[PDB]
């Protein structure tokens, strides 16, 4: 199968070309709604912290898979492990209202605390990347405020992207990487 | 695209495009790559009150030099652009007169040389482009692209919409678009090619809307 | 058996903020009739747009005619945290939502004697450049000009034109400028009109939407 | 009506849960902003 | 959509547990793989 | 065989052949000469009583090499070769299981230079030749032939039927055909041609036929 | 199936409960049981 590669259209061939019998797929694994419907642990540093995706790891699954895509939409579900109370507050709002108790506020019952918040931003949509790096104050989910916030985790519901970005995995040091795999106890 | 008398020895997929007053004939296409949609979003917001009107006369042809592609630059040499960057004439007047603005691209880059040059360049426009590391030269593919390689083609077209986290931008601080050019294989230049080969782009912005008129002195 | 149930962990915190409500306790209770009141309103945003409230120059509602010929009478941040607006309604109900969309309307009315004439100009500047301090240069964006006669008000509405669907009630400290431009306002010409008042005040414009409550205050 | 959104209804009777209203014998500033004038008043060029 | 798998419906209503979109006025990639040529370009034999 | 896009500087004329799970594309085809008939006389005749048996995995691929085509080697220099000669693979095992067998052939036989080179072969195949004279390399092209010339074509494709006096055969000392390749213009070399042509062949044993399955060791 | 009684259905869908299986292209033993000769093979008296 010749092509003139110039063009850039794509070009998938099978293996029926040499008399094979190309299958079926079930590629619901590889879906970008659903991957990326998973927690994500955030490294928090203070008491209070502003949610924010880029957060995630480069390397997690979830951090990575969304930096594969430039622009993206979702709303939030959060899991926060702390103390006291817990206020959340959105996007733009004076950070002296974490302090506040009228906004959604959440009392403790350990060990975790989960909720679902609504995609809060003033854009249609949000960036993974930015050329106008460093990202604009506004691409958050609001902020959260607690006596103690000993863990979090976010996780992204209802995820749109935009606009492949690449993905890298690791450089290998020999012609594969290999590398321990979970087996049976040797007995 | 194609052309006629029967075969020959020269070249033919003629192709000529237009915008505004201005034309740009190609007897070697390779086709025109179209960016990541057909058609652009609404182009009339509620971000802009309606108070937002097109220019015709801004969508046509301006040319502007990017490098010259020599034997010596390798694989990943890079050179990247953000568009509009410096814009003149009728299309810079705009960005002098109106707060917000928007509108997509139609680049046509071409690497001049001759047949005999073997080497082959990648051609590509991204989205908030900030920095490539050299693993990632190998993804590039995953933006609207298109190769120029002296065996086939002289000539790469790509048209690309507007893009953005907003409906309209303030191209004064922040562009999406970002054309870059980058080498893959070495330019060769055996016994018959050209020396080294002079790269241009012919731009037309397209789909040119504007909101927001500024006050003025002059 | 019985019914087997999943307590779910990180369910059922108490939340200031739940859609739910509690259990009750005294029951049967039977509320005066109040059929009929005057001045219910059932939305804030309807009285924003009704009653306009007075803009603010050092303490004052109105703005005074200094001298004939090309003056610039004011020129004011297009933020709902503006100076001008602050005894103003419409900001005093804004401080408590992030953000907004919508157009605003500014009303002026000339108090001026019989015998006073002016004429006046007023322009929405964009940001971009600087807000010009002569109609001249103002002249080149969004404005409208009128003479003073019979009717003592003139209204006219400040577009939402911004890069984002919706923006800041509040003002972030990084902002230098007014992120969303500002609007000034002119007086092209007079006669025997100086010294004489034009008051304006303020109103929600249809289109304006006040959204994402927030209580971020001293208590 | 207010902040409360369970698709499924109270457990309790509503003669519980809440005050019961009599009557003796639609709102307002939202009649009054709606009879607002948006007009020209002038007799428009162009 | 994603990662759910509840058969019964969510005691609260989708007002509340989402944000709601707005429109004015299928994608993309999954259109592009499929205009994917898949032939052969030639003239086969046997 | 046909190309598209137009006419151009290139080649087209493009050929995919496939045996088995090998294919062979080639874009500057010529067409295939066909050998002495388009289907092989009956398979199954008294001969074997019936026992024989035929097998689709033997007919694929294999590549054999030739011999370097140089300016030196003018008219009438030639390259011979028995088929099967030294067979490796499936096929080759056929040869030591079965004591009769038989198979046509499918012979792609690809000198690849550049169109700058002068000169022309010829490549034919031959039944039960037995060393031409001198003169008799005139009257070659009454076999199964086609030429290879530089300006025109890279490969000479030929199909052929099995033959011979006997329904089946004993590979093991007695094969019909010959593959021949012979100068006929010497190789010019000119400013840009290419020094000296590699020529090989792509073959396929086709139609392949076995019976009287023999004691084994191994 | 197993050492299950539950009388109402999971609350989870059975895409997330198991695992699905695929087909491609009762069983055996028990057939092989039941093909059993029962009777005498000779010739019964009284």
């Amino acid at each position: 199968t010749t092509t003139t590669g110039e063009s850039a259209d794509p070009v998938t061939t099978t293996v029926e070309n040499y008399g094979g019998e190309t299958q079926v797929q079930r590629r619901h694994h590889t879906d970008v709604a659903f991957v990326l419907d998973r927690f994500v642990k955030v490294t928090v540093s203070d008491n209070q912290h502003t949610l924010d995706v880029m957060q995630a790891h480069k390397d997690n699954i979830v951090g990575a898979l969304l930096r594969a895509a430039t622009y993206y939409f979702s709303d939030l579900e959060i899991a926060v492990t702390h103390t006291g109370k817990l206020t959340w507050v959105p996007n733009g709002a004076p950070v002296s209202a974490l302090n506040n108790t009228t906004n959604p506020t959440a009392y403790h019952k350990g060990p975790v605390t989960r909720l679902a918040l609504p995609y809060t931003a003033p854009h249609r949509v949000l960036a993974t990347a930015y050329t106008g790096a460093h990202l604009p104050t506004s691409f958050n989910f609001g902020a959260v405020k607690a006596e103690t916030i000993t863990e979090l985790l976010v996780r992204m519901k209802r995820a749109e992207l935009y606009c492949p970005r690449p993905i890298l995995p690791i450089q290998p040091t020999g012609d594969r990487h290999k590398q321990p795999l979970v087996a049976p106890a040797k007995q | 695209d194609k052309k006629t008398e029967e075969t020959t020895l020269l070249e033919d997929r003629i192709l000529t495009t237009r915008n505004g007053h201005t034309t740009s004939t190609t007897q070697s296409s390779v086709g025109v790559t179209f960016g990541y949609a057909t058609a652009e979003d609404s182009t009339s917001g509620p971000n802009t009150s309606a108070l937002e009107t097109r220019v015709h006369q801004a969508e046509r042809f301006f040319k502007m030099a990017l490098f010259d592609w020599v034997p010596s630059q390798n694989f990943g040499h890079m050179h990247k652009v953000v568009l509009p960057h410096e814009p003149k004439g009728v299309y810079g007047g705009l960005v002098k007169s109106y707060a917000y603005m928007r509108n997509g691209w139609d680049v046509e880059v071409t690497a001049v040389g001759n047949q005999f040059n073997g080497g082959c360049l990648l051609v590509a426009l991204v989205p908030e482009m900030g920095d490539i590391s050299d693993r990632e030269k190998y993804q590039l593919t995953l933006y609207p692209h298109q190769f120029i390689n002296p065996r086939t083609n002289m000539t790469a077209h790509i048209t690309v919409p507007y893009v953005g986290v907003n409906r309209y931008d303030q191209y004064k601080q922040h562009r999406p678009w970002t054309l870059v050019v980058m080498v893959v294989a070495p330019l060769t230049t055996n016994t018959a090619g050209a020396q080294q080969i002079k790269v241009y782009a012919n731009i037309a912005p397209t789909n040119v809307h504007v909101a927001g008129e500024l006050p003025s002195k002059e | 058996g019985i019914f087997p149930v999943a307590c779910s962990d990180g369910y059922g915190n108490m939340v200031t903020t739940d859609p739910k409500t509690a259990d009750p306790a005294y029951g049967k209770v039977y509320n005066p009739p109040r059929t009929a009141l005057p001045g219910r309103f059932t939305n804030y945003l309807d009285v924003a747009e009704a009653c306009p409230t007075f803009l603010m120059f050092e303490n004052v509602p109105y703005v005074s005619t200094r001298t004939d010929g090309q003056r610039l009478l004011a020129k004011f941040d297009v933020s709902l945290a503006a100076k001008h607006m602050s005894n103003t309604y419409l900001a005093g109900l804004a401080q408590y939502y992030t953000q907004y969309t919508g157009t605003i309307n500014l009303h002026f009315m000339f108090t001026g004697p019989t015998d006073a004439k002016a004429r006046y100009m007023v322009a929405y500047v964009p940001p971009g450049m600087d807000a010009p301090d002569n109609p001249e240069e103002a002249a080149h964006c969004i404005h409208a000009e009128w003479d003073t006669g019979l009717n003592s008000k003139f209204t006219f509405s400040i577009p939402y034109i911004s890069a984002a669907d919706y923006t800041y009630t509040a003002s972030h400290e990084a902002e230098t400028t007014c992120v969303q431009g500002w609007v000034c306002v002119y007086q092209i010409t007079h006669g025997k009109a100086d010294a004489d008042a034009l008051v304006v005040s303020a109103s929600a414009g249809k289109d304006f939407e006040l959204r994402l409550p927030v209580d971020a205050r001293q208590q | 009506s207010g902040n409360t959104g369970s698709i499924i209804n109270n457990y309790y009777m509503q003669q519980y849960q809440n005050s019961m209203d009599t009557q003796l014998g639609n709102d307002w500033f939202s009649k009054l902003a709606s009879s607002a004038f948006s007009g020209l008043f002038g007799a428009l060029l162009a």
